[PDB]
């Protein structure tokens, strides 16, 4: 979205924050279920 | 009893890195630094020491002595106190505390008091809104060093110092969390002071920053306070993030391994780099720098102890 | 006997001698030859000498340029404020004598009518390596000392 | 704790140390050679509360084998509070 | 060139002076104590220690 | 050698490759070392004083050879030099006691303070 | 403080000479 | 304005793999590392500096340094007292009296530059008909008292004895200009 | 369409040409106001018919600037504001007219200059373009 | 990885450099005063 | 106590001074010592799975106490006043009449 | 609030005296103090010949010396109607230029220590030493080289110095461009710099800026493009002119003019007439060494140009040239006797430090520092 890469531009450390953290909050969210066998 | 060999052979290494920088910051702007005192400048640090002890006093005033002649004590003692849990080697650890980490924080946390209070001691308005400025970026960034060491601490299983460095057999901490490191130095500079992030230590704005009543022992004890503190702060950055003590394990023919030597070499890397970093880059101004702690390294190692948490939980590493 | 005295007063001057810290009050262009004499080529942190930017802590003080009437006050006062074992260097013309300027209303004849001068870098834009020198002869001037030696009288 | 008293006789041997180099000047040398900047207190106070949630983190640090999967959720949402709260700060603009 | 060596020297006497934070503190503890220090050191270790020297006699 | 205490350790590490020019009179040994590299630091002098050196301690026979301005040794210079008027070195004793030092003719500490009033007193 | 910060964003770098590079 | 300006200065970068690009940049510092890399390529390369009690900078033969009367080969100084040098010097350091000496023949009887009150802008060592006086390339002669620095009438200026080999030196190479 | 001005705080205006329109004939209208037989009248009549019938018949910006050669449209508006500044000035303090004795002594030294000493040379004609 | 694009190569250290020092007349100039017209 | 106490807390009280001033038988038991849990470990086995609701009510108090201190001591610095003095013209008599 | 902010890093900015009137950190005005440098340059010329008077004016501006004799020059020139030829125009435009480095280098690194960059100040010293081994070797004196005479230039180039300032100009890109790799780049000097100072145009111009800062605002306005004042009407160089104004503008700028110079400097070694070094008018110009002692006409001349001087016609111009500060101008009323009359020196930082009451309102207290950095403050001109 424009919005979105003028967010990822203008502020890269809170939107690149929000995705090194996202891969934190995502793993355990859905790769951890996902690892049932 | 043995604190004296921790205490001296710090205090020869801070008076040395006074050199060390000097000679290094030099070095880079293609210049030989301190080269005539000594052999290579290796006097250079008495020199500077001798003379400061060998200068009159500006006023005597040994009345006010209870308030800021004990002061810069305070600011040494805690930066040389913080030396204790700090590893070597493999049982070299002055005294292996299970909580050492969180000991160096608290270890910080008074550190603050004492800039403030040295501070506060200096009659000028100018040079107390400076050490309270100077105070608020250590403490600043002070949060940020804590949740990088959270971050370090989800990857070991204990606080302990010995284990954080024990933790590392495998691999060092500074491969899978660089990040981190970078973001743990670009702290450990902006914690201390001497940093691209030192306007309260811009040259002049420092000297007029922290005391009026100076006699030189107040002028050297601050400097050998912030070379130990660097000292320690770099001496933290080689044992959570690289191995403490741990060569590469390639166990070469070569090398015999020994211990205190590896976490000699990589805290000589970061003291390089802390020189090198301060010849190479910009001051910060306090208002930017303020607004990079916040607003840059606190999202960015919150982020971290959620990612090293989360990869760490799902996969079963912990 | 004496040599203990002897050696003690070489001991103290060599450390006087080898770090001496100068407040250098960089006025005009002799500031720009002083700042090729803390440059890369003539370099003065080898000597020991680190440009102070505070008088707190100086062992010396370059004064360099013109002292004009109204920077008169401000060198005295500077001066009075470094610690005891202090020196100054008079660098250029202008600094350690009237100058191309003797004769301005505004320039005083010299900082010596206002700070006491223990080595006068001369020419009014002395080579680097000539302040250097100047330095080196305040380095003498401390090697004459024996200022312990004056303590047992 | 039992390694606690090195440390304790080191505060008292760092003091004697510092005393000796204060006392090293002082011996030598002989007869011939802005109202209020509230800043200040919101810095404090978000330094405050950030030590105080990094003193909650550390026991969830240490111990999160123990605490499969649910210790970790209930710190994220301790620290998405703290987000919540860090983010009313950002926007409110107390990092300045 | 070896140039930077000069530079590297207050670097090494400054890690020759780390080197002896570390074995100092280490060699005084190894000789109070016949044995080296140890790290993970918990109270099952205090107590085994108790009755290993009521155990010698 | 035997200075670690001096930067003429800097100068001893010179002289490894360096080539010895000429020698002056005062025992100055004066080096070059060309063709490796650094221009500017291919041409200086080894005082013979190892303490107690200064500057200005170089004759004029080399102290146009030693600051680059000419390409003229002192031992081709001093065929040079005036044999009527010529006048030995003097180190620069600028405060070295007087009658070492310079004085003016005015000065109180010169032998024959002369006297400038330019009347004759009666 | 209500006082203009320094917005450290701008426009990209572009070289700007003068109209005389080739013809006056 | 500056509002607008923002906005389309940062919907100039706004495309995928572009936003990456700069993002990569401010993450990992980019041009940060181009500024240690360099500041390594600069420790490690040999030093231009200069130690400088036994070898000294560069200079020319047209440098101007300490004065010094010259002196014509067989004796007799150089120093006609026409005034010329007193007359061009900017701060009028030189003092000069003449009187005829014995002999017959013009002399100086004060000769006296003030090095203090000399600017060092060669106008002397142009203005002397016959090069009598010139400046010593000798630039080195910082005095413990500025008595001293006070060069007297004809006699510290008459040191360029010494100075000849190099100042008749740095004159036959110099007259050519 | 004009990106921006090269000159820093000379905002570009989109509806240059009419606000060029507006000032031109608030020119026109207020130099009414000072006696004919003046210089300054006739020029600024004269300078503000032209860049008024010029900015009236073409229609772009780009087009004003190139029959009209001076510079931006911009700093032509700055030019006809300041102007209007004048004029509402001029009528103010009154200096139209000729005293009595109107000594003006004319000097004129005509020694050339030599030809490399900073001399204001004309510059590009209206060709630029 | 560096401004190196072979061309930084020339460097700062010339090591040859006033190959002929200044006062050595190996060519005697002649500085023209006047034009040989007047 | 040392962190969030005297280099936090009484960190507060000295800027409200400074600033703003006033004028043989014990039968060891072996067991459940083969493994020893450092304070920190047996505070995390409880805090954050078992009583974590009194470890989120707290997260909510440093909550309010980061809003209190925003909406308390922002002292009109920011967005709170520093909106505009909000002045408008069309809502403007121009003195004409004062 | 008052705070007497000095000089914080001498030897760099002097006599710097600002009171500055804060709002916490938010500075709310500034208000520099001038005299602490104040010689009587002004008055000091007015007692002494043309020729005396020339020394003065490397001693004006102590970073960039021969732009002054060079602007001093045109200025006893536009009244002598002295034609000098065309070696003397391309030498003492060679040095002007080697003047405009030599100060880009200093006022660039000394700006870019005070913002915090060590280590670019002692590249740029290197550099600028290695300049000063051309000024001393062409005239003598490494900083005040009182070498461009009223009459031409003071004396030819040594044998050697085109060939030198050759290998110079070739390894002069690879400098500037560590100098701009060091700080153009790096975030923590665009943070220090961008949106600092910024100065709209109208406000360069009403300020009389007229130099590095009247082209950062975007005015095209350099007086070597408006008014020619040597080959610079042969020479082929960009002026570079900034589109924001900002602090980092006039860096950039600083930086794009020390290429320019380059080109200046490589085109003057180029093409360099071998013609004679002064005007012909040997009533302008004292004669050489050698012809004075051979011809008694010329005797006559180079003791009443050694003595007595020019006696420039009365007259008053104002000559200014584009030194690397500004528009340095000297204007010189000349009563017709030998000596000026009331030489007055136009010179940038007397202008320009003006501006930084404007320039650093409502910018942080270390702004201040960055403000006087690039507004290439030297007291001796103030
Ligand atoms: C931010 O920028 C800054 C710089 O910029 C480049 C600086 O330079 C520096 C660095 C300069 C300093 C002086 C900092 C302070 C450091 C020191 C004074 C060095 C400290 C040295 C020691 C711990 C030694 C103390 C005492 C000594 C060596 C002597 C004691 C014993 C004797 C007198 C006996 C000696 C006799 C014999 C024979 C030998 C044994 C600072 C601070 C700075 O702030
Ligand atoms: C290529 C390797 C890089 C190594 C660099 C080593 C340098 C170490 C020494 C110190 C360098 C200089 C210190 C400079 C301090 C200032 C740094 C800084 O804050 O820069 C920006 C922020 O930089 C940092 O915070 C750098 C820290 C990096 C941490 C990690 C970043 C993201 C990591 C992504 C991981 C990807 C994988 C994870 C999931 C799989 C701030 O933003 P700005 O104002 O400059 O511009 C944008 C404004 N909105
Ligand atoms: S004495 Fe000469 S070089 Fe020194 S400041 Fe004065 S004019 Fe400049
Ligand atoms: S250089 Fe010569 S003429 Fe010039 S001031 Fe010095 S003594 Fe006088
Ligand atoms: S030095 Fe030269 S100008 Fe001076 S009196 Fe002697 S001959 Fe004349």
């Amino acid at each position: 979205m424009e919005k979105l890469r003028m967010f990822v531009a203008q502020e890269p450390v809170v939107a690149a924050s929000c995705l090194i953290g996202g891969v934190g909050l995502f793993l355990p969210a859905v790769v951890r279920p996902i690892l049932d066998s | 009893a043995e604190i004296l060999g921790i205490i001296l052979p710090l205090l020869l290494g801070v008076a040395f890195l006074v050199l060390a920088e000097r000679k290094v910051m030099a070095f880079v702007q293609r210049r030989k630094g301190p080269d005539v005192v000594g052999s290579f400048g290796l006097l250079q640090p008495l020199a500077d020491g001798l003379k400061l002890i060998l200068k009159e006093p500006i006023s005597p005033s040994s009345a006010n002595f209870f308030l800021f002649r004990m002061a810069p004590v305070a600011t040494f003692m805690l930066s040389l106190v913080a030396w204790a849990v700090v590893p070597f080697d493999y049982g070299m650890v002055l005294s292996d505390l299970n909580i050492g980490l969180l000991y160096l924080f608290a270890i910080s946390s008074l550190g603050v008091y004492g800039i403030i209070i040295a501070g506060w001691s200096s009659n000028s308005k100018y040079a107390f809104l400076g050490a309270l400025r100077s105070a608020a970026q250590m403490v600043s960034y002070e949060v940020s060093i804590g949740l990088i060491l959270i971050t370090v601490l989800i990857c070991v299983g204990s606080c302990n110092l010995s284990e954080i460095v024990m933790a590392q057999k495998q691999i060092w901490f500074g491969i899978p969390l660089f990040p981190v490191l970078v973001m743990f130095f670009i702290s450990c500079l902006a914690e201390t002071n001497r940093a691209p992030f030192d306007l309260p230590e811009a040259e002049a704005e420092l000297v007029a920053g922290y005391n009026v009543e100076y006699s030189s022992m107040g002028f050297a004890l601050f400097f050998l306070g912030e070379y130990a503190n660097m000292i320690l702060m770099s001496g933290l950055c080689t044992l959570f993030f690289l191995g403490g003590w741990l060569p590469i394990l390639d166990l070469p023919i070569f090398k015999k391994i020994p211990g205190s030597i590896w976490f000699s070499i990589k805290v000589l890397f970061f003291l390089f780099l802390y020189i090198w970093v301060r010849a190479a880059f910009p001051r910060y101004r306090y208002d930017q720098l303020m607004g990079l702690g916040w607003k840059v390294f606190l999202p960015l190692s919150l982020a971290w102890v959620v990612s090293v948490s989360g990869l760490l939980v799902t996969f079963q590493w912990l | 006997a004496e040599f203990v005295i002897s050696k003690v007063d070489d001991l103290m001057n060599w450390a006087r001698t080898g770090s001496i810290w100068p407040m250098t009050f960089g006025l005009a262009c002799c500031a720009v030859e002083m700042m090729h004499t803390g440059a890369a080529r003539y370099d003065l942190d080898r000597f020991g000498i680190i440009f102070r930017p505070s008088p707190r802590q100086s062992d010396c003080m370059i004064v360099a340029g013109t002292l004009t009437n109204k920077m008169a006050p401000a060198l005295r006062k500077v001066y009075d404020q470094m610690p005891e074992p202090r020196w100054v260097i008079s660098m250029g013309s202008c600094a350690n004598g009237g100058g191309y300027y003797h004769y301005s209303y505004s320039v005083v004849r010299g900082c010596d009518r206002i700070v006491p001068v223990d080595i006068y870098v001369p020419g009014c834009p002395p080579t680097a390596e000539a302040l250097l020198y100047g330095l080196l002869q305040l380095q003498k001037k401390i090697n004459r000392r024996k200022d312990f030696l004056h303590w047992w009288n | 704790m039992l390694e606690f008293a090195p440390i304790f006789i080191y505060l008292v041997i760092s003091l004697l140390v510092s005393l000796i180099l204060l006392g090293v000047p002082f011996l030598f040398a002989s007869n011939s050679s802005s109202r209020f900047d509230i800043r200040f207190y919101l810095v404090s106070i978000l330094f405050l509360i950030f030590d105080l949630e990094v003193t909650f983190f550390f026991p969830w640090a240490v111990s999160l084998n123990k605490i499969d999967l649910f210790g970790f959720w209930s710190m994220m949402a301790f620290l998405f509070i703290l987000t919540i709260g860090f983010l009313y700060e950002w926007k409110r603009g107390a990092l300045d | 060139s070896l140039v930077w060596l000069e530079a590297m020297l207050p670097l090494g006497i400054i890690g020759g002076m780390l080197c002896i934070m570390g074995n100092s503190q280490y060699y005084i503890h190894k000789a109070y104590h016949g044995r080296p220090k140890h790290i993970g050191h918990d109270e099952w270790d205090v107590a085994m220690e108790r009755r290993d020297k009521k155990v010698v006699e | 050698r035997c200075l670690p205490d001096g930067n003429l350790l800097q100068t001893k590490i010179h002289n490894i490759g360096a080539t010895l020019v000429g020698v002056d009179k005062f025992g100055n040994k004066y080096y070059q070392k060309l063709g490796d590299t650094q221009y500017g630091r291919h041409r200086w002098v080894e005082y013979a004083s190892k303490d107690r050196y200064n500057a200005s301690q170089v004759p004029a026979e080399w102290h146009g050879w030693l600051h680059f301005i000419t390409d003229h040794t002192g031992d081709e210079l001093l065929s040079l030099k005036p044999k009527r008027y010529g006048l030995e070195h003097k180190e620069n004793f600028s405060g070295e006691g007087d009658a070492y030092i310079y004085h003016s003719k005015g000065h109180t500490l010169n032998p024959g303070q002369k006297n400038w009033t330019r009347y004759q007193s009666w | 403080a209500a006082a203009a910060a320094a917005a450290a964003a701008a426009a990209a770098a572009a070289a700007a000479a003068a109209a005389a590079a080739a013809a006056a | 304005d500056d509002e607008e300006a923002e906005q389309l200065a940062k919907e100039i970068s706004k495309d995928w793999s572009t936003v990456f690009e700069r993002s990569m940049n401010t993450l990992f510092l980019t041009e940060m590392v181009r500024g240690l890399s360099l500041t390594l390529k600069y420790f490690f390369d040999p030093k231009v500096t200069i130690n400088y009690p036994f070898e000294k900078g560069p200079l020319s033969p047209r440098f101007r340094g300490e004065h010094a009367l010259r002196r014509y080969p067989t004796g007799e100084e150089r120093c006609i007292a026409c005034k010329l040098c007193e007359a061009v010097c900017p701060a009028q350091a030189i003092t000069i009296e003449a009187e005829e000496r014995e002999d017959g023949s013009r002399r100086t009887t004060r000769y006296d530059i003030d090095m203090t009150k000399c600017i060092y802008c060669g106008f002397c060592q142009e203005a002397c008909p016959v090069d009598a006086i010139v400046e010593g390339p000798n630039f080195e002669f910082a005095t413990e008292t500025h008595e001293e620095l006070l060069y007297d009438k004809e006699k510290l200026l008459e040191n360029g004895d010494r100075w000849e080999t190099e100042i008749a030196e740095n004159l036959r190479s110099e007259s050519l200009y | 369409v004009k990106q921006t001005t090269g000159i820093v705080g000379l905002d570009v205006v989109p509806n240059a040409r009419a606000v060029l329109i507006d000032l031109y004939s608030k020119t026109l209208k207020e130099i009414q106001a000072v006696p004919e037989d003046e210089g300054y009248r006739k020029a600024v009549e004269s300078f503000t018919r032209q860049r008024l019938n010029v900015c009236k018949e073409e229609e772009d910006w780009e087009m004003i600037e190139k029959r009209l050669g001076c510079g931006q449209v911009e700093e032509l508006i700055e030019e006809a504001r300041d102007e209007l500044t004048l004029i509402g000035k001029m009528i103010e303090w009154d200096p139209w007219g000729v005293p009595d004795d109107y000594e003006c002594e004319v000097i004129e030294n005509d020694a050339p200059i030599p030809k490399h000493v900073p001399q204001h040379r004309p510059g590009p004609l209206p060709e630029q373009f | 990885p560096c401004a190196h694009p072979e061309y930084l190569e020339a460097v700062p250290k010339a090591t040859e450099y006033r190959l002929r020092c200044p006062a050595t007349i190996d060519e005697e100039a002649i500085v023209p005063s006047s034009d040989p017209e007047t | 106590f040392l962190v969030v106490y005297i280099g936090a807390i009484a960190v507060l009280f000295l800027f409200v001074v400074m600033m703003f001033h006033i004028q043989s038988l014990r039968y060891t038991v072996y067991a459940g010592k083969v493994r020893s849990w450092t304070n920190l470990e047996t505070l995390g086995n409880l805090l954050y799975t078992y009583y974590f609701v009194w470890f989120l009510v707290p997260s909510l108090i440093l909550l309010v106490a980061m809003i209190g201190a925003i909406v308390l001591t922002m002292h009109r610095t920011t967005k709170v006043k520093r909106q505009d003095v909000f002045r408008r013209n069309a809502i403007d008599f121009r003195r004409t009449i004062m | 609030f008052t705070l007497n902010f000095g000089p914080q890093h001498p030897a760099a900015h002097g006599v710097l005296r600002l009171v500055l009137e804060m709002n916490g950190e938010v500075v709310e005005r500034a208000e520099p103090h001038i005299g602490l440098l104040h010689r009587g340059t002004e008055k000091l010329i007015e007692y002494k010949t043309y020729l005396q008077a020339l020394p003065y004016f490397d001693r004006s501006d102590y970073v960039s010396m021969m732009a002054q004799e060079h602007a001093y020059s045109l200025a006893v020139e536009k009244l002598l109607n002295c034609e000098v030829p065309l070696r003397a125009q391309y030498i003492r435009v060679l040095f002007c230029e080697i003047t405009r480095i030599l100060n880009h280098l200093l006022a660039l690194t000394t700006h870019a220590m005070d913002v915090g960059a060590l280590t670019p100040f002692l590249w740029a010293f290197e550099e600028r030493e290695k300049l000063l081994e051309f000024y001393e070797r062409v005239s003598g004196a490494r900083m005040h080289a009182s070498f461009i005479r009223p009459g031409g230039v003071a004396q030819d180039l040594p044998l050697g110095l085109c060939r030198d300032i050759d290998s110079f100009t070739q390894q002069f890109a690879s400098r500037i461009d560590e100098l701009e790799e060091m700080l153009t780049g790096n975030r923590i000097w665009k943070q220090r710099l961008v949106d600092i100072g910024t100065v709209t145009a109208q406000q360069a111009k009403d300020w009389g800026f007229s130099g590095v800062m009247l082209r950062g605002p975007g005015v095209c306005w350099d007086l070597r493009r408006a008014a020619p004042y040597d080959v610079y009407d042969q020479l082929d160089f960009d002026v570079p002119v900034g589109t924001r104004g900002d602090c980092y503008d006039r860096y950039c700028i600083r930086i794009e003019e020390m290429r320019q110079s380059l080109r200046i400097i490589v085109q003057c070694l180029n093409q360099m007439p071998s013609g004679m070094i002064k005007a012909d008018d040997r009533k302008l110009c004292p004669p050489s060494r050698c012809r004075m002692k051979l011809s008694m006409e010329s005797s006559i001349h180079h003791f009443e140009l050694y003595t007595e001087g020019f006696s420039v016609p009365a007259s008053s111009t104002y000559t200014a040239v584009e030194a690397p500060k500004g528009e340095f101008g000297v204007f010189l009323v000349s009563n017709g006797s030998n000596r000026p009359y009331r030489c007055k020196i136009r010179a940038p930082g007397f202008a320009h430090l003006q501006g930084l009451d404007f320039m650093s309102k409502h910018h942080m207290l270390a702004d201040v520092v960055t403000i006087i950095g690039t507004q290439d403050i030297v007291f001796g001109e103030v």
